[PDB]
């Protein structure tokens, strides 16, 4: 409803973690946001659920 | 001149001026409504 | 957003600028009538004093509305976002 | 919660118990009324908690 | 004014969807009629940018645009709005327009790009911290402030102070104390809007205190947060050290936070030296995080008295008996000179010439 | 390819990081003696702090200059003293100076 | 109303030309005090007996005397500097001396809340305490460049004669002051 109000999106953010090699030292990260998925309403992961 | 607004939430008589943040105290809701006038409104019943 | 233009001969607001309250926005509880405005809004020219012009929202109706609730939220652009719900 | 229309519709639908013979037809116009042909009732009602 | 009767009572009514301006004395028609668009006329009109119109991004070099997609990518990353690339992307052509940024270094333009991000995020009153910005830029902290200074003294732009609520706000948010994660117990998790709301009025007691002036904002922040967190519960986090709320969440430890820390407990002390049922309790820099809550419920007046009975450097507050001596003013010049005695002691012997050759041969 | 030659590191928190603005320096303190024979270095050479720096094995010369630098802001006297005073250029008995410094923090290391 | 507080300045900055080319190798070879590398700085460094005395000497005659707390004590400095080199064996002459910049310092003895300042004079000021702690305050009717400090004490630099500093802090004070 207060998404409906503020005409805003009703999404998540996506978040991953991941594992690279920067200078040839591996280099992992735990949580890092790449995207925001629009979460459908009475979903699993939706509040009204 | 004192504005007056009410919370989407709490329901509380907040003023603010112009130009500011939209928030209230004791809380972070950020819907914010104006009360209703003061003025005479004449109504028909039909 | 303008403050009412207040007639200097009555010391009221005029008849297009009657339904706004002290902050240009007009107030729930009145009715709004054909070729009324329900905010004054002025925005600049520039985007060395800015100049502002008025482009207000009027109502266009041929019966008259009633303003139910006036609310008013701020975005994370600054914006703030104005919705009148008009009855009839 | 209730529109203000509803309300006063609902408030015109309410009957009142005057005798109509004592009074007289509002002329056109003169909304302010008279006392011979216009009768006034006023509703206060503040709801709060117990 | 009025082609009929002369006057300038001239006024815009629509009559029954007809725009027609008008005069208001007379009711002589001076204009009627007015040109619009129709819906499939509007669709049919194609959406093209000052950007092309104008004869712009023509006359730009690699460089530039390599910056300017710095600066999108950057803007993408942290998240922030259109509004905001846009400012960011102003405020840069703004800084290329000069010729000595505009033939600067690599390092120069990429700080360049930082800079005007910041500047950018401050103009909209947004909290970012410069060191997330150099770790992010690919760059150093020293020759970010240097370039970050001259460019300000090179256009002189409005640079609106750091708030510290919102900072506070920003790095509260950071913390992982609010849900419980499988690392963290849940002794540790506590209330969020009551530990902001704590920090807040500690990070402002220590701004009020003269604590933050001079100081990294930062490192006082973590001492606050980290005081509040302990005083919400003092019982199981007596034993807890900032190193250890540090590891537990996940965070870089700021090397002042101790010292920081040790101050705001010494105010602390004095505001309960104030207070009367504290002073005869007699705590100490570690039984009185229990009653710090106490101390923030009528913290103006204990101020005051703190004031009554000024917060600088303890290298300072160390007795300073004589303030800036006055050094004896010694104008002795002679008629021009002294002598050649100082300056056959100033000339290399041939001795000491052979034996640098020899040396350095 | 890497036969788990390298750990994995579990740094760089996503959410933040703030700034350090000291990296490398992290100079040495001096002592008693050291101090002495670098005046006597001083007295022996001059201000060039190329020749003080080569003599100088173990000690840098941006250190050197620190030092200078300091002595000339608060002990201007003993400045003054070391050029008044003047020694010729020793090279043997420097090198064996040196060594007795070389040994006397071996012992100090020892302590 | 005066202040009452009068600044000291600790460095007093002049350049001035001898009107001759030099051979820094042969300088630097004949002086004891002598520091100069040519892959490193293309200048010789002297040092005297007066207070506190620099001098970059270049090969095109431009020397530049600093660390000095005078005016006086800077021309005297100079001179024998160019008395110097004139006895190292070159013809030196001691033409177009002026003071570039001087370097002061000060207290006002109660703090300072930079933030206040910074707001109030924004347009004449910037605070950044991330990267400095110091104030910078860049005012015209002084002509000054000033550090301040939460502690209240002021650096002035970028002026030509005593004076300018001087009124310089006679106007800042009140500001500060107040
Ligand atoms: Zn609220
Ligand atoms: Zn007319």
């Amino acid at each position: 409803h207060e998404c409906r109000l503020r005409d805003m999106t009703y999404s998540a953010p996506i978040t991953v973690d991941i594992e690279y090699t920067r200078g040839s030292q591996r280099i992992i990260r735990n949580a890092l946001p790449i995207g925001r998925m629009p979460i459908m309403l009475r979903s699993s992961n939706c509040v009204l659920t | 001149q004192p504005m007056i607004y009410i919370c989407g939430e709490c329901h509380t008589e907040n003023e603010i001026k112009s130009r500011d943040p939209i928030r209230c105290r004791e809380c972070g809701y950020r819907i914010m409504y104006k009360k209703r006038t003061k003025r005479l409104v004449v109504f028909d019943a039909r | 957003v303008m403050g009412p233009m207040l007639d200097a001969a009555t010391r009221k607001p005029i008849w297009r600028h009657e339904i706004l309250d002290a902050d240009g926005i007009c107030s729930p509880g009145e009715k709004v009538e054909n070729k009324q405005v329900l905010v004054n809004k002025s925005m600049p020219t520039v985007t060395q004093q800015p100049q502002y012009k008025d482009v207000p929202i009027t109502y266009k109706g041929a019966t008259d509305s009633y303003i139910e609730k006036v609310m008013i939220s701020s975005n994370a652009e600054d914006a703030f976002l104005i919705k009148m719900l008009l009855r009839q | 919660i209730v529109q203000d229309e509803i309300l006063a519709h609902r408030l015109g639908l309410i009957p009142i118990h005057a005798d109509p013979r004592l009074f007289e037809y509002r002329n056109q116009g003169d909304e302010e009324g008279t006392e011979i042909d216009t009768l006034q009732f006023r509703l206060q009602v503040r709801c709060t908690r117990n | 004014r009025c082609p009929d009767c002369g006057s300038t009572e001239l006024v815009e009514d629509s009559h029954y969807s007809q725009s027609q301006l008008v005069c208001s004395d007379c009711g002589c028609v001076v204009t009627e009629g007015v040109l619009t668009t129709t819906f499939s006329d509007e669709g049919n009109l194609r959406e093209v940018t000052y950007s092309r119109s104008t004869g712009e991004n023509e006359q730009v070099s690699r460089s530039q645009q390599r910056g300017l997609r710095r600066v999108r990518d950057l803007c993408r990353v942290l998240q922030l709005p259109p509004t905001f690339e846009d400012t960011a992307v102003a405020y840069y052509q703004q800084a290329y327009r000069h010729s000595g940024i505009r033939a600067a270094r690599l390092q120069k333009k990429e700080v360049l790009v930082g800079c005007c991000v910041l500047i950018t995020c401050r103009q909209h009153n947004w909290p970012l911290t410069m060191g997330a910005i150099c770790t992010l830029l690919y760059a150093d902290l020293d020759v970010f402030s240097s370039t970050y200074m001259q460019i300000v003294k090179l256009l002189g732009l409005d640079v609106p102070s750091l708030c510290l609520a919102e900072l506070v706000k920003t790095y509260c948010s950071s913390f992982k104390l609010f849900q419980a994660s499988p690392s963290v117990p849940a002794k540790y998790v506590e209330d969020k809007e009551k530990m902001l709301s704590r920090t807040m009025q500690l990070v402002e007691l220590a701004n009020e205190t003269w604590l933050v002036t001079g100081r990294h904002p930062l490192p006082v922040i973590t001492a606050a947060t980290f005081l509040a967190w302990q005083s919400l519960q003092p019982a199981d986090r007596l034993s807890c050290s900032l190193a250890r709320f540090c590891k537990l969440a996940n965070v870089d430890l700021p090397y002042p936070a101790s010292s920081r820390l040790q101050e705001l407990l010494a105010v602390l002390l004095r505001m309960a030296e104030q207070l009367a049922w504290l002073r005869v309790l007699r705590l100490d820099k570690r039984s009185v995080v229990k009653h710090i809550g106490d101390l923030l419920q009528h913290r103006q007046s204990l101020v005051r008295s703190a004031f009554r009975d000024l917060l600088l450097p303890p290298c300072m507050l160390k007795s300073p008996k004589r303030i800036c001596p006055v050094p004896p003013v010694s104008t002795v010049t002679g008629d021009e000179n002294i002598s050649d005695s100082e300056i056959e002691q100033y000339l290399r012997t041939p001795q000491e010439v052979r034996d640098f050759q020899r040396a350095q041969a | 390819c890497v036969v788990e030659e390298n750990d994995p590191i579990f740094e760089r928190g996503s959410t933040t990081t703030y700034s350090s603005f000291r990296k490398n320096y992290y100079s040495k303190p001096w002592s008693n003696k050291e101090t002495d024979m670098f005046f006597l270095a001083i007295s022996m050479v001059g201000t060039d702090f190329s020749m003080i720096g080569q003599l100088f094995p173990h000690r840098a010369r941006i250190e050197i200059k620190n030092k200078f630098k300091r002595e000339e802001k608060t002990n201007g006297w003993r400045i003054d003293k070391a050029f008044q005073e003047k020694r010729p250029f020793d090279f043997d008995f420097f090198a064996h100076l040196l060594q007795k410094v070389l040994a006397e923090e071996e012992k100090r290391k020892q302590k | 109303e005066s202040s009452g507080i009068v600044p000291q300045l600790q460095n007093i900055v002049s350049t001035v030309n001898l009107g001759c080319k030099l051979d820094l190798k042969t300088i630097a070879l004949r002086a004891r005090n002598a520091e100069y590398n040519p892959k490193r700085f293309a200048a010789v460094i002297m040092r005297i007996r007066e207070p506190r005395t620099t001098a970059l000497i270049f090969s095109s005659g431009k020397m530049v005397c600093t660390g000095a707390k005078s005016e006086e004590q800077s021309r005297l400095a100079a001179r024998k500097y160019a008395r110097v080199v004139q006895k190292l064996g070159f013809p030196a002459k001691f033409l177009d001396f002026k003071i570039q910049n001087m370097v002061g310092s000060c207290d006002v003895k109660f703090p300072i809340r930079l933030e206040g300042l910074v707001l109030t004079h924004q347009q004449f000021s910037s605070y950044e305490p991330e990267l400095f702690p110091g104030l910078i305050y860049r005012m015209i009717k002084p002509r000054i460049v000033l550090l301040i400090f939460v502690s209240g004490k002021v650096v002035l630099t970028g002026a030509k004669v005593r004076a300018e500093i001087y009124e310089a802090f006679e106007n800042i004070y009140p500001i500060l002051k107040g």
